[PDB]
């Protein structure tokens, strides 16, 4: 079962640093290419660069060159990214993969940094109360920043008519975002629905019990 | 660096039609040519690897073709969960280089959202601000239009909408629409309602609450 762990991942000052691991697991970094590859919200792929962690040699997408660093730990069976002089342009959410040569086979889940001079702000949840046969209720994330926030229904075991909505930018400039499910109108009274809600730049995590 | 570009940028087809992009390299790469698929949120998957080897666990609906700096991926049968955004990744030198992308939409019968509206809670009425939020779910085609009333009145300005990615089975779309009015207004006011038009409804369709009731 071979598995890439991501963290590091959050709120970054512009001209500051990122610093992200890759952690591996089901077999050993050290009989492979590792790489790191980001996509800015909304566009498409870039290579950033890869490590040959046997010996340490490594290839920059000449883009960073200059400013990324990308290492390893064997011990550790840890990849690292870290780039610094951050800009707008480096909010992404970046992924590790690993190399077999001919293609990638297991990739990291991802990690978004966002390089913003905005406050860490954890999110209000509001719930959406029900009001034919079918129903629906959810949970409003309020005046977070920055992305992301993760929701899932009843621990994450419902998934069955749910739909979280990509986050809008308000006003304020903090996000808004909502997470729907439909349900049968007569489960309504016959089991209880509740949202959760994981903001990690803001350690918040709450569990919204929502009734009509 | 060698460019990589893809055509088209976007298309949509429907279940069971056979569906082909295209990758160009300025400049020959070997062969060295490998596609990604990515749905959202989600890591790309390989498909493809050396132009025209299917990778382990993939459907054989997928398959590559081509050499020099040309390059095409096939899908034979296009199916629902084939809804993603494609990339070619050249390999053949560095820095190896992806295409831009190509999203993949599925064509379907037209579906019309179903429509609940929400109030805003006690809870967030504590505070300044209150939020109705009007759901359209599970629909198709993704264009749909949703006006706010307060009193009866058109709104204008104050309301957000957001719509979900195509979905994977259904291939049908939701959306949401956010009003937002200071916590003083919403008391004020007494009659909320949220309108929409879409190309399965005859006529718009209004849900709408009182405020109290």
């Amino acid at each position: 079962e071979v598995q890439l762990v991501e963290s590091g991942g959050g709120l970054v000052q512009p001209g500051g640093s990122l610093r992200l691991s890759c952690a591996a697991s089901g077999f050993n970094i050290k009989e492979y290419y590792m790489h790191w590859v980001r996509q800015a919200p909304g566009k498409g792929l870039e290579w950033v660069g890869l490590i040959d962690p046997e010996q340490g040699n490594t290839i920059y997408d000449p883009k960073f060159q200059d400013r990324a660093t990308i290492s390893a730990d064997n011990s550790k069976n840890t990849a690292y990214l870290q780039m610094n002089s951050l800009r707008a342009e480096d909010t992404a959410v970046y992924y590790c993969a690993r190399d077999t040569a001919a293609y990638f086979d297991y990739w990291g889940q991802g990690t978004l940094v966002t390089v913003s001079s905005a406050s860490t702000k954890g999110p209000s949840v509001f719930p959406l109360a029900p009001s034919g046969g079918t129903a629906a209720l959810g949970c409003l994330v309020k005046d977070y920043f920055p992305e992301p926030v993760t929701v899932s229904w009843n621990s994450g075991a419902l998934t069955s008519g749910v739909h979280t909505f990509p986050a809008v930018l308000q006003s304020s400039g903090l996000y808004s975002l909502s997470s729907v499910v439909t349900v049968p109108s007569s489960s309504l009274g016959t089991q209880t629905y509740i949202c959760n809600v994981n903001h990690k730049p803001s350690n918040t995590k709450v569990d919204k019990k929502v009734e009509p | 660096d060698i460019q990589m570009t893809q055509s088209p940028s976007s298309l949509s087809a429907s279940v069971g039609d056979r569906v082909t992009i295209t990758c160009r390299a300025s400049r020959d790469i070997k062969s060295y040519l490998n596609w990604y698929q990515q749905k959202p949120g989600k890591a790309p998957k390989v498909l493809i690897y050396y132009a025209t080897s299917l990778a382990e666990g993939v459907p054989s609906r997928f398959s590559g073709s081509g050499s020099g700096t040309d390059y095409t991926l096939t899908i034979s049968s296009l199916q629902p969960e084939d809804f993603a955004t494609y990339y070619c990744l050249q390999h053949g030198e560095s820095p190896w280089t992806f295409g831009q992308g190509t999203k993949v939409e599925i064509k379907r019968t037209v579906a019309a959202p179903s429509v609940f509206i929400f109030p805003p809670s006690d809870e967030q009425l504590k505070s300044g601000t209150a939020s109705v939020v009007c759901l359209l779910n599970n629909f198709y085609p993704r264009e749909a239009k949703v006006q706010w009333k307060v009193d009866n009145a058109l709104q204008s300005g104050n309301s957000q909408e957001s719509v979900t990615e195509q979905d994977s089975k259904d291939s049908t779309y939701s959306l949401s629409s956010t009003l937002t009015l200071s916590k003083a207004d919403y008391e004020k006011h007494k009659v909320y309602a949220c309108e929409v038009t879409h190309q399965g409804l005859s006529s718009p369709v209004t849900k709408s609450f009182n405020r109290g009731e």
